[PDB]
DNA sequence: AAGTACT
DNA sequence: AGTACTTTCCGGTCAT
RNA sequence: UCGACCAGGA
């Protein structure tokens, strides 16, 4: 898969290692500066500018370059890029965190609420859960509002013992948008309101301890608390955003590299006011403009209404949105797929094929493909289907050699021509009695896919015995069913050892067989049965002649 | 083990745990009017000696978590009076093969 | 078609493991990227001519590893990126078990 | 590592080859002769990998090794061989 | 490429390499205490030229026999018969190794297994690391400073008088031509 | 849901139901290691059926003329009566036969008799039977000693578990109890030849069937048991079209969700 | 300065060679990807020892194709030069910029500048050399070099050293 | 005791149809839901919360919100999860993949 | 629509 | 007790 | 050519 050689080792993923970006890495790992947010014409010269898309990113155009990386679209994959921001900004999901973070910790100085001293806090820090010490820890220390400075020891209540200093009061927290303020008791009487810049939270953290990180649900390595503050944006290269194109002289831009485009303008627009008329606070106006969008750009269903709704009140693909279960990513395009090899149709029964068979139309028998290798035990015959062509039904329609490459069987000047080579592959038509797994869903039991015996017949239906009727759950009043091709001599195999309906025959699921015999066949059988119910030689004949496997005995 | 009437005051059971290794225990009345033990479902538990356990697990390749565990204030749990990390065996009737034994270690 | 959740839960429970896979891969996504045997990342600068490797940052060329993902996992993890988000692609466990 | 590997003796598995295991064993078996892999049977004509397959496993001629991994990473290793074959 | 029988747990932040000097601080892939398969513990293994001479030669030597059992089914004097046991238990485009050959039979300054047994015998005695008990087996040294000035790595490891006499036994056992 | 809370529950090579994380489901496959396709709805003649009958059927007496085996079903009629060492295994047997009664009658209070378990032994004997043309006319050929002796012999061989030690080897008698008395019930001396008139050919070919039927019964290292029995539930689930009480579907829901308010509480005290 | 180190490959057999005399092919492969390599944490690969007693252990076989996959150890001699190793070796190339020795499967190059001042450079001396008051250094002559630095590269190692100190020239 | 009414509840709702499940199935999913430590529900409040792998949980109900606090906790998964390899286009240990084969080459010489 | 869990 | 928040296989039209 | 809706099929 991929195509391409690479003289680098192969192994399978072991371990997934969940993390934070480090603005440092995320810098390092660039490949791109990222300043412009235009997207190409060079004064409408078309390419793509050094500034967004390909400032040494991936690539468009059918042109290999990737940075040399050459290859072109299908291989390289996407290369990161970056943008310094402006100032500190959140991280849309983390806010809750850094939020019961801070109550956990008190500025100034940067450490924690409780130390070993208080043993409430001992049982607390004994607990090896992540995601319990924290919650745990939190609940114990949201209260306290006063960085204490001496505490009563494991001795007398009377004397006190010294820590950390500075005893500037805590103030409680709460959440207004995409900000955190909070007020500051002052006794003798009332509140004092400001706002926490990210500036300022980023430096508590940074500052907080080692052993307090890990105390608190972190890990010093992976995800350091400071990095739940952006300070460098990583930048998703075309294949994460591609384009649409209409031919040329058009457009086609993807949502994200449109949020990134505001990201940048609006990041842009704050640098410019630093380093010019400063009015000091009229640019907090503008630096929440840079929250906002790199928050809607990874969030955009929040509590906090704004849509961020892009002209023409279209709402805005956040990241977050592409991942969200059913009918994305993680669950429509990982945990199931669209996939090859396979054909559905209309199922009608066929009292006339065995129980394991399954009725493929000679239209897709012709259409779908099973690989083969060339072998001596079959050259000859695949040669044949080879010749036969790829029209014909016993045939193939595709010669697939060590080199790599594909030869049409329907229009390469060679068709007839060719003489196979041990080691090569041969797709050739489905034929009959290749293993493949029939289906109707929805797919509630195992016997809702079962493995059955291909039978290429005519007209345009799945002829399915009746008996296997009942598994399935069908009934031919308009019923469609699925098929899938195996393509491995080991997949038929996990088929037709494990999958084969005669195997199905008694169900787990109530110790039981789960098929039996219906309609005409049952009522019939009962008829044919009775006492009063005689049969005479010349038909009884005819009967005989019936069962396949009659010993010929009268 | 001290059994109290209508209740205790929250000022008082703070001095239990302050003096180990001994240890104390609370129940109520009404708790003890009826041994639960005793009821149709629930089925005989059994303490594990400490050498009994660290084989119980040597047998199954078993660590401590991958146990299936038992509150440390449920009902049986109190029965005995278990500890955090003291394993019970429960040995129970069933309708696939007369007798199965399962166990449950403490939270 | 579509061999969707439902679909996949079946031939969990038949057993069919590889089947399962190549329905999955083969006859769909299947990619194969390279990874940095350090930071577990897409990063590493391919060439697979000049069988020059790199991965500058976690500075690489000599620890580098190939392996084959859907295609749309690649994505999973890339869109995880740019959420900064680090999904560490290791090829060798170290917590045993 | 030779700790999570388990000696012949103390062995305590199934004697018994289980489905999936034959199942692959045939499948693995089968890709291989597919490939022009040595067969180690008389084909007695047979012409179909899988088949000879069948065959390979029944003489017990198949040089594979299923290696049994247990819950805490330990394994077993067994023969095509020995394992016996029911079903 | 061909991992080296220790895995060592690289947890992201790969930034410490060190120099390599004659501080005997040679590559991780070097530490006095390496690892042996059988997964034993094992001093490095420190080879002078011509005593590495003779473990290829050896090696190429008892390669060419188990090559036919499968088969059936004076300075310049060595520098022909060697070729020979390259054109047959070589791949002939390992032209380092020939060039390993010559050097290493250039350079050499023992011929018998026996001189260069007793010259390992001795070296052995001194407690010094492997690399040092190497380079003194492989270098002319005439003074207590010719050594412990190309091999900066003694120093204060031994008494100028001590590797002197030692020195002297080298020039002594060195084979002639 | 119920599937996706099972997927990564398997039978693991040891005969344990675990999940992703090795955390022990079940210490032996539906408490017993048998795969729920090679199981019947058999019935355990010893549960039911008045003390009196029980004797009738299973009791025998070598030293007694009316609870003796009449010499006119084994061969070695005759010169049994009496012979006070086979009194011995023949006691033993039926204090054991007694024991099961009231061990099932502890287990299964109902009464019902009836219960699925691996190994069709009714149908095993009738086959015996018309494969060696058995008469029930002539004499069998089984020493009491046979019987007895390799109707024991047998339940040593049934193995779910292997383990080579006690914790393990004690579970493996567990995991086949029940079978057993099943067994018992079915391979008593009287029954074995008053009922159905084995020969030695019979019964030795009988025991040899019973073990390896058994033996293929069991659950294989792999099935992956979680989204079988997820499946296996919420499959009837679907087919449910709808004594006032909170009903299916809608009680369904309400267990799988663990709600504190459901909408019948009912109680009921005897 | 010569190692025998202890080291391991996996070689992916194709199902094709799963014959009686694998082994053979295995140990044959092995050599072909080894003798003669180079690497920057092995350095020069030169000889696989104990050619008999080589270790495949079980293959184990990957899963979409047969092709099996053995973790082959082996021994072998080893050769990696260090900065501030001192080493002699033939010159080979000698130019107005230096000489360049030949310590073993290796090339030392040594600097014009990196040499004496009392040793000029000749040009119209056939072959090219470079004199001195009593020393001359061309072609063949032996030298002793004190590797100053390393530069590993491809399949090779480079790396410069001087004769500017003392028991250090010609012999 | 809880769990044999879970279970007996359980299995009152599959018989009142009339139809039949044979225990093992019922006992199973019982199972699962008491083990951990009490009654744990069959939804995203609890199992769904276990120390399961991220990827996993990862596909039901939560994901990106679950995804988030998983590189922020630096987890560690394992990809024993059915899941995990299905995400990761690996043969899952499962049935047919619970367990590795592997070509002896001894055994390869007697045969001939 | 509901239900819970979270604050 | 109240407030807040996520979940609920397979034509034609219009327009971004 | 990403999509939102509507009608509909088992
Ligand atoms: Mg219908
Ligand atoms: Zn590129
Ligand atoms: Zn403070
Ligand atoms: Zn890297």
């Amino acid at each position: 898969v991929g195509q391409q050689y690479s003289s680098a080792p192969l192994r399978t993923v072991k371990e997934v290692q969940f993390g934070l970006f480090s603005p440092e890495e995320v810098r390092a790992i660039s490949v791109a500066k990222i300043r412009f947010p235009e997207t190409m014409d060079e004064t409408q010269t078309r390419a793509k500018i050094g500034g967004l898309n390909d400032p040494r990113l991936g690539s468009i155009d059918r042109n290999l370059k990737c940075q040399t990386c050459q290859e072109g679209m299908n291989e390289c994959p996407g290369h990161f890029g970056h943008i310094d921001l402006a100032k500190p900004v959140f991280h849309v999901g983390f806010i809750a965190k850094i939020k019961k973070v801070c109550e956990c910790v008190c500025m100034h100085c940067g450490k924690l609420l409780l130390d070993e001293h208080n043993e409430l806090m001992r049982q607390a820090l004994a607990i090896k859960d992540s995601k319990k010490r924290f919650a745990a820890i939190w609940t114990l220390c949201k209260t306290k509002m006063v960085c204490e400075t001496d505490v009563p020891s494991e001795d007398d209540p009377t004397q006190l013992v010294s820590r950390g200093g500075c005893g500037n009061t805590q103030p409680t927290i709460r959440k207004d948008g995409l900000k955190l303020v909070g007020s500051w008791k002052k006794d003798r009487d009332e509140p004092e309101l400001r706002v926490l810049s990210t500036e300022e939270i980023l430096n508590i953290f940074k500052h907080i301890s080692v052993k307090d990180f890990t105390s608190l649900g972190f890990n010093e390595v992976f995800s350091r608390p400071e990095w739940m503050i952006l300070t460098c944006l990583p930048v998703p290269p075309p294949p994460v955003r591609p384009s649409i194109s209409f031919n040329e002289s058009q457009r086609g831009e993807d949502d994200l590299t449109f949020k990134l485009a505001d990201i940048l303008k609006a990041n842009i627009s704050l640098e410019t006011l630093e380093h010019n008329g400063a009015p000091h606070h009229a640019i907090e106006e503008a630096e929440s403009l840079l929250q906002f969008h790199v928050a809607t750009y990874m969030d955009n269903d929040i509590a906090g209404q704004p849509q961020a709704l892009q002209k023409s009140g279209r709402p805005v693909k956040s990241i977050r949105a592409r991942l969200k279960g059913k009918e994305g990513r993680i669950r429509g395009n990982l945990m199931g797929k669209r996939v090859d090899f396979s054909a559905r149709t209309v199922i009608s029964g066929d009292p006339n094929l065995e129980l394991d068979q399954v009725g493929v139309p000679k239209s897709i028998a012709k259409t779908l493909t099973y690989p083969e290798v060339v072998t001596p035990y079959n050259i000859d015959r695949l040669t044949q289907l080879v010749r036969n062509g790829p029209n014909e039904h016993p045939g193939a329609k595709y010669v697939i050699r060590d080199s790599g490459d594909r030869i049409d069987l329907r229009y390469s000047k060679r068709a007839g021509d060719i003489q196979l080579q041990y080691g090569w592959k041969v797709e050739r038509h489905i034929m009959d009695n290749d293993p493949v797994l029939f289906n109707r869903q929805p797919s509630l039991h195992k016997m809702s896919m079962m493995a059955h015996r291909v039978k290429v017949i005519p007209y345009s239906t799945f002829r399915l015995n009746l008996s296997v009727t009942s598994p399935y759950n069908a009934d031919f009043d308009g019923d469609e069913m699925n098929l899938h091709v195996p393509q491995s001599e080991e997949t038929r195999a996990e088929l037709s050892q494990l999958c084969a309906v005669p195997l199905q025959i008694v169900s787990p699921q109530s110790n039981k067989p789960c098929m039996g015999i219906v309609q005409d066949t049952l009522c019939g059988i009962r008829k044919l049965t009775l006492r009063d119910t005689f049969i005479e030689l010349d038909q009884v004949l005819n009967m005989l002649y019936w069962v396949p496997d009659w010993d010929g005995v009268i | 083990i001290f059994v109290y009437q209508n209740n205790i005051t929250p000022s008082a059971m703070k001095l239990v745990p302050s003096i180990p290794p001994a240890t104390i225990e609370t129940f109520n009345e009404a708790a003890l009017v009826v041994n639960i033990t005793h009821h149709e479902l629930v089925p005989k538990h059994i303490r594990l000696s400490s050498d009994e356990k660290r084989e119980l697990l040597k047998r199954y390749r078993l660590k401590e978590s991958q146990l299936p565990r038992i509150q440390r204030a449920d009902p049986v749990a109190l029965y005995l009076g278990l500890k955090r990390g003291e394993v019970v065996k429960i040995i129970r009737k069933s309708e696939t093969s007369g007798r199965y034994a399962s166990y449950r270690i403490c939270m | 078609l579509r061999f969707g959740e439902m679909e996949r839960d079946c031939m969990i429970a038949h057993g069919a493991a590889s089947f399962l896979k190549e329905r999955l891969m083969e006859a769909s996504d299947a990619f194969r990227v390279h990874i940095c045997g350090i930071c577990g990342l897409m990063t590493v600068i391919a060439k697979l001519n000049h069988n020059q490797f790199e991965c500058k940052g976690c500075d690489n060329k000599i620890d580098i590893y190939q392996i084959h993902i859907p295609y749309a996992a690649k994505l999973l993890f890339q869109e995880l990126m740019a959420m900064n988000i680090t999904p560490r692609l290791y090829t060798d466990r170290s917590r045993d078990f | 590592l030779k700790e999570k590997a388990i000696p012949k003796d103390q062995r305590a598995t199934t004697p018994y080859m289980t489905k999936y295991e034959r199942a692959r064993i045939l499948g693995t078996r089968a890709l291989q002769i597919s490939m022009n892999a040595p067969v180690f049977v008389d084909l007695e004509g047979e012409t179909d990998p899988l088949r000879i397959a069948m065959k390979e496993l029944a003489e017990k001629k198949i040089p594979l090794v299923i290696r049994r991994y247990l819950p805490d990473g330990s394994f077993e290793d067994w023969s095509v061989e020995e394992l016996i074959v029911d079903l | 490429s061909t991992s080296t029988f220790q895995t060592r747990r690289r947890r992201l932040k790969k930034v410490e390499e060190e120099e390599n000097a004659a501080t005997l601080q040679l590559g991780q892939e070097f530490q006095l205490k390496q690892i042996n398969h059988q997964g034993e513990e094992e001093e490095l293994i420190a080879l002078n030229l011509s005593e590495a001479r003779l473990v290829i030669k050896e090696a190429l030597v008892e390669r060419r026999r188990a090559f036919k059992r499968s088969q059936k089914k004076t300075r310049e004097k060595e520098l022909e018969s060697i070729d020979v046991l390259l054109e047959q238990t070589t791949g002939g485009n390992n032209k380092d190794l020939k060039n390993t050959m010559q050097y290493l039979t250039n350079f050499s300054r023992f011929r018998d297994q026996e001189t260069v047994g007793a010259v390992i015998q001795l070296l052995k005695s001194t407690g010094l690391h492997p690399f040092e008990v190497a380079q003194l087996g492989s270098l002319a040294c005439d003074t207590a400073d010719e050594a412990k000035t190309l091999i900066p790595s003694l120093n204060n490891k031994i008494s100028d008088d001590e590797l002197e006499r030692i020195l002297k036994e080298l020039s002594n056992l060195e084979t002639l031509y | 849901r119920l599937v996706k809370a099972l997927e990564d529950i398997m039978v693991h090579y040891d005969n344990t139901t675990r999940n992703s994380l090795g955390n022990v489901i079940q210490f032996i496959y539906g408490e017993d290691g048998m795969d729920a396709a090679h199981i019947e709805k058999q019935s355990l003649d010893t549960i039911g059926g008045s003390d009196a009958a029980f004797e009738k059927r299973y009791r025998v007496d070598l030293l007694n003329t009316d609870h003796t085996l009449d010499p006119s079903l084994l061969e070695s009629g005759s010169e049994i009566l009496g012979d006070l060492k086979l009194q011995v295994l023949l006691d033993e047997e039926y204090k054991q036969l007694v024991k099961d009664r009231k061990f099932l009658r502890e287990v299964f209070v109902d009464g019902e008799a009836n219960w699925p378990l691996p190994v069709n032994i009714r149908r095993i004997i009738q086959n015996a039977q018309q494969t060696f043309h058995i008469d029930h006319t002539k004499p069998s050929d089984l020493t009491i000693k046979d019987i007895v002796l390799g109707v024991k012999d047998l339940q040593e061989n049934l193995l779910v578990l292997r383990g080579k030690n006690e914790i393990i080897q004690n579970a493996q008698r567990d995991a086949v109890t029940l079978f057993c008395c099943l067994l018992r019930s079915r391979l008593a001396t009287r029954r074995v030849l008053q009922e159905y008139r084995l020969t030695k050919q019979a019964f030795d070919w009988v025991l040899s069937n019973i073990e390896a039927q058994f033996l293929r019964s069991v659950v294989h290292p792999g099935e992956m048991v979680g989204v079988l029995a997820a499946q296996s539930i919420g499959e009837p689930a679907t087919q449910m079209t709808l004594k006032k009480v909170t009903s299916g579907v809608p009680r369904l829901k309400e267990i799988l969700n663990v709600a504190k308010n459901m909408k019948t509480p009912s109680l009921t005290v005897y | 300065m010569f190692f025998i180190k202890d080291l391991s490959l996996n070689i992916t057999l194709h199902p094709s060679f799963f014959g009686p005399r694998m082994k053979q092919y295995l140990k044959t492969k092995l050599l072909e990807e080894v003798e003669g390599s180079c690497t920057g944490k092995f350095g020069y690969i030169l000889c696989v020892l104990d050619y008999d007693n080589i270790d495949i252990q079980r293959g184990r076989i990957l899963p979409t194709d047969g092709s099996a996959e053995f973790n082959v150890k082996y021994r072998a001699v080893v050769f990696k030069p260090f900065k501030g190793e001192v080493v002699d070796g033939t010159v080979v190339s000698c130019s107005q910029h230096g000489f360049e020795v030949q310590v073993g499967p290796m090339k030392v190059f040594v600097t014009k500048h990196l040499m004496p001042q009392d040793l000029t450079f000749n040009a119209g001396s056939n072959p090219p050399s470079y004199q001195s008051s009593e020393d001359v250094i061309t072609i063949k002559s032996r030298i002793r070099v004190k590797i100053e630095g390393c530069i590993s590269q491809v399949s090779s190692i480079h790396a410069i050293g001087s004769i500017k100190e003392d028991y250090l020239g010609a012999i | 005791a809880g769990r044999a009414a879970l279970y007996k509840e359980v299995y009152n709702v599959i018989a009142s149809d009339g139809s039949y499940v044979n225990y093992r199935h019922m006992a199973l999913l019982v199972d699962v839901m008491t083990t951990q430590g009490g009654l744990t529900s069959v939804t995203r409040h609890g199992f769904n919360r276990s120390n399961t792998g991220a990827l996993m949980r990862c596909s039901f109900e939560e994901t990106v919100e679950i995804l988030f606090e998983a590189g922020a906790s630096a987890e560690l998964d394992d990809c024993r999860g059915v899941s995990e390899n299905v995400i990761l286009g690996q043969m899952a240990p499962i049935g047919t993949g619970a367990f590795d084969v592997m070509i002896d080459e001894e055994s390869l010489v007697k045969y001939m």
